[PDB]
RNA sequence: CCUACGCCGGCAGGCGCGGGUAACCCGUUGAACCCCAUUCGUGAUGGGGAUCGGGGAUUGCAAUUAUUCCCCAUGAACGA
């Protein structure tokens, strides 16, 4: 995999200020606007929980409410459990969605798929 | 004006049937992938009148138009012209044509289902995706 | 249908273009346009050919609308 | 009877003073003159090969109708009608960058002057020129 | 081809 | 001396109809330089009877709607329109306007008398005053739909109406119109 | 050795200053053919045309032309001259010849010496302007 | 001298259209102790 | 917070520098249509720009379900 002509080895390996300029406007935006200690207290739970894991296995989900946190790199591999209101919707970060939101992988409501109409 | 006897009826860039008596200026935005302003700031730089029609021209005239329309960084087409500007691979500032197009289209839809986001299960049912309000639209096309 | 009028010239459409124009009592773009299959840039580019023919009188002159008239 | 820039049709004499910096040739042209709009307001490219002579000449000319405007005014003065898709038409500005590099090329000529009051204004120089086309363009009226 | 991980609510998006 | 648009004669101007003579003012003292004049003339009841018959024909040209104040492509389109018949016919434009205002409007006219649900009508004759503007606006109807999607200028469209109607052509629309109320006239009397 | 008028359109005003002078017509410094809606340079042109240009004779007239549109401005303009010829003849030449030319303006046209007696009004509350309102719905 | 009074009639007029000018200077001078009262 | 002026931005915008707690400073509140020239020429076309794919910049704790604005490309319906 490579986005940007840059690789996941040498994405996971670069520093955090070149990463802002490899982004989205919004992304880059956010970074200049620089993260809060509730997500950087996130990302420490994922480091903590991606850590300890078996080598053969997958770390453990972590649930999560911010919809709003960008998908870091280093965030990929993981289960993270997202909150839509309801239900935490557990996706596996694979390297495709580095440049998306979290918010978007656990879809709010539910699709309407009509009836009929009785007394209009 | 004149009678100009190379006229060909038809023109084929880039697997598209053009309409060659059409101006030169409004013929190139018949294919996918070139507008209006796009092809005007292309014959800017590919040195051509706009004047003449688009069956009036020589080959030579065809090939650096096509030349210049692939390698749009090299004849100071700069980077905002450009139909893609940082792809999910490379993010090479590159101008994309019809073909590749509508691979691009097919290709992001695809990334985006595999992704399984909140636009990539919109794309594949085929429905609004900026969030429209569809309490009285919605009318032409469902069923 | 279609009116995809003639872009460019021909042999027969300047053999009317050069020879029926100057004894029409009105000579007009959308006039000569209209009767020979002709677009309006076309005639409208003939038509300044026209004044450069020095065969046919220039009365109205506007923006899009150029007024030519024929000779005594 | 000295002429006026005032007392002749205003758009033959943005023409003539048009072919007067074409006949000069003296300028530092910049290299964006191919490529953009006025402004955001309007939708396709100048057919003028020439543009950016022709908008120098009615931009000195309308620092000769008026002095104490700056690039604002002079983005200003230059607007137009956005249409916003099928959102309602609006009145939308000029372009910055444009008209300032305008306003500096024609500085480079001596022809356009900063002053104390925070704009800028036509030199004297300025004024002998456009009242010497002027007369060239009133005898092209009163004569022809 | 449902995901281990996601619940019913996005597998009904699917 | 005063000429229309610089140069058109109003002296050699003569009306047919007396029925029709002095609700169209041309001749003598309503001859003006332009149609446009830009002063009230729906103040009061007729007094759109003493103002220029040009201004009647320009006036009732901005009618459509994306079209309902620009006043000066009217009255290019009267001048490039004038020009127009002057080059096909030669004589003065303004006696071809009068011959098609008096050979356009009705005669007798039917008028629904009865309830709201009796449509037996009863041809009455049509008043002076609504025979001239029936007649203006039968010309600028057939200006408008013979020049909606055409090469054709709608100067040349009027124009050329005007002259149709003018000799009393099977060709324009407003004799057209004429015609069928004339021959409804037959029916209902 | 001056006169000093006015004319009044909507908005429009065309502020006359005319004297003994040479037949000198400025509009702000520009003539009146140099005004953009030039069709209604003939209405703008009545008041050469109609009473002769050898009687503005020797007549300095300065035009400065404030607010309104233009067609408002050039009827302010025609306004203006005629009643600045007008008046400079009644305050400087005789009572007879200067009724002759107002007598020929308003036989002509009265609008060119009088006023227009109507403006964009104001808003009595309950709609778009004054007269017409909004709308509604049934059912 | 000419072009000023010119300059001023036009002012006059402008101000007569607005209306008057006592009721102008009314207001002007209401402005002022606005000011004043502000400063 | 209304802005002028200057500098840097192909376009949204930044940076420096005053007035203005206000008929003053923005403000002469320098607008749009309109007009005069250019191009197009009656067809889904350059009309209509929706519907979207890439970006870019601001607003803000927070733009993902597109906040808004901008730049390419897409060009459906619609024939009164």
């Amino acid at each position: 995999f490579t986005y940007r002509g840059v690789d996941l080895d040498q994405l996971l390996d670069m520093s955090y200020e070149q990463l802002m300029q490899l982004y989205s406007a919004r992304q880059r935006r956010r970074l200049n606007r620089g993260l809060r200690r509730k997500q950087h207290s996130l990302l420490k739970r994922l480091r903590k929980a991606k850590k300890e894991a078996p080598p053969m296995e997958k770390p453990e989900v972590v649930k999560t409410h911010l919809r709003d946190m960008i998908i870091l790199p280093e965030m990929v591999g993981s289960m993270v459990g997202v909150y839509n209101g309801k239900t935490f919707n557990q996706v596996e970060i694979k390297p495709e969605m580095i440049g998306h939101y979290l918010g978007e992988f656990s879809i709010t409501y539910k699709p309407v798929k009509h009836g009929r109409p009785g007394i209009g | 004006l004149v009678i100009p006897e190379k006229f060909q009826h038809i023109l084929r860039v880039l697997n598209t049937n053009i309409d060659g008596r059409r101006k030169i200026a409004f013929a190139i935005t018949a294919i996918k992938g070139v507008g209006r302003r796009y092809a005007h700031v292309v014959l800017r730089k590919a040195d051509i009148d706009l004047t003449k029609r688009a069956g009036e021209l020589t080959e030579d005239e065809v090939e650096r138009v096509i030349t210049i329309m692939q390698n749009p960084r090299q004849y100071k087409i700069p980077d905002w012209f450009l139909n893609r500007q940082k792809d999910v691979k490379d993010g090479k500032y590159s101008q994309v044509l019809a073909n590749g197009l509508d691979n691009k289209l097919r290709e992001d839809l695809e990334r985006l289902k595999k992704i399984r986001a909140h636009r990539g299960l919109r794309h594949f049912w085929g429905l609004r995706v900026r969030g429209q309000h569809t309490k009285t639209t919605g009318r032409r096309g469902r069923t | 249908d279609k009116l995809n009028n003639l872009v460019l010239f021909d042999k027969a459409t300047y053999d009317k273009l050069c020879k029926e124009v100057p004894n029409y009592k009105l000579i007009t773009p959308a006039v000569v346009s209209e009767r020979l299959k002709i677009r309006g840039s076309l005639a409208r580019a003939a038509l300044q050919e026209l004044l450069s023919k020095g065969l046919i009188k220039l009365v109205s002159k506007h923006r899009a609308q150029v007024i030519y008239t024929r000779n005594t | 009877p000295g002429v006026t820039v005032k007392d002749v049709n205003q758009q033959e004499f943005v023409r003539a003073l048009a072919a007067f910096l074409k006949k000069s040739g003296k300028l530092k042209v910049p290299e964006w003159v191919d490529t953009v709009k006025l402004a955001k307001h309007k939708e396709l490219a100048p057919y003028d090969e020439n543009w950016f002579y022709t908008r120098a000449a009615s931009t000195a000319r309308h620092l000769y109708l008026r002095g104490g405007a700056g690039v604002g005014s002079m983005t200003k003065i230059y607007g137009g009608r956005q249409r916003n898709g099928v959102m309602p038409s609006h009145f939308s500005r000029g372009s910055k960058s444009v008209a300032r590099r305008v306003l500096q090329a024609l500085e480079g000529l001596k022809m356009v002057e900063k002053d104390q009051d925070g704009g800028r204004k036509l030199t004297p120089q300025g004024q002998r020129d456009l009242d010497r086309i002027a007369g060239q363009v009133a005898a092209a009226n009163k004569k022809h | 081809k449902v995901p281990k991980g996601t619940s019913s609510y996005q597998a009904e998006w699917i | 001396d005063i000429k229309l648009f610089g140069k058109w004669s109003t002296d050699d101007v003569q009306i047919n109809d007396i029925s029709l003579q002095d609700y169209i003012a041309v001749k003598e003292k309503y001859a003006k330089y332009l149609p446009h004049s830009a002063g009230r003339y729906a103040a009061k009841r007729f007094r759109k009877a003493q103002c220029p018959i040009v201004e009647r024909l320009t006036n009732s040209m901005m009618m459509h709607g994306r079209n309902n104040g620009k006043k000066l492509m009217t009255v290019r389109i009267v001048k490039h329109a004038f020009e127009i018949i002057h080059l096909l016919t030669g004589e003065n434009p303004l006696q071809v306007l009068v011959n098609a205002i008096i050979n356009s409007g009705p005669r007798e006219d039917s008028t629904r008398i009865g309830r709201a649900g009796t449509v037996r009508r009863q041809a009455v004759d049509v008043s002076p005053l609504r025979r001239v503007n029936q007649a203006i606006w039968l010309l600028c109807t057939g200006a408008r739909e013979a020049a909606f999607r055409n090469i054709k200028t709608i100067a040349e469209c009027l124009a050329d109406e005007l002259i149709n109607a003018a000799k009393g052509s099977s060709n324009s629309y407003a004799i057209k119109k004429k015609d069928e109320l004339e021959r409804v006239a037959k029916s209902n009397r | 050795q001056s006169v000093q008028v006015f004319g009044r359109k909507k908005t429009a005003t065309a502020v006359a200053h005319c004297k003994r002078g040479n037949g000198l017509i400025k509009v702000n410094g520009r003539p009146l053919e140099m005004i953009e809606p030039r069709t209604l340079q003939y209405k703008l042109l009545e008041p050469v045309l109609l009473l002769g240009k050898e009687r503005f004779a020797g007549v300095d007239i300065r035009v400065r032309v404030k607010g309104g549109g233009h067609v408002a401005q050039i009827y302010a303009i025609r306004q203006s001259i005629s009643k600045a010829l007008v008046a400079y003849y009644q305050k400087y030449v005789d009572e007879a010849s200067k009724k002759e030319i107002k007598d020929i303006l308003i036989q002509y046209d009265r609008t060119l010496l009088v006023a227009d007696p109507r403006r964009c009004e104001s808003k009595k509350f309950g709609g778009p302007g004054a007269r017409a309102r909004y709308q509604k719905s049934y059912r | 001298a000419a072009a000023a009074a010119a300059a001023a009639a036009a002012a006059a007029a402008a101000a007569a259209a607005a209306a008057a000018a006592a009721a102008a200077a009314a207001a002007a001078a209401a402005a002022a102790a606005a000011a004043a009262a502000a400063a």
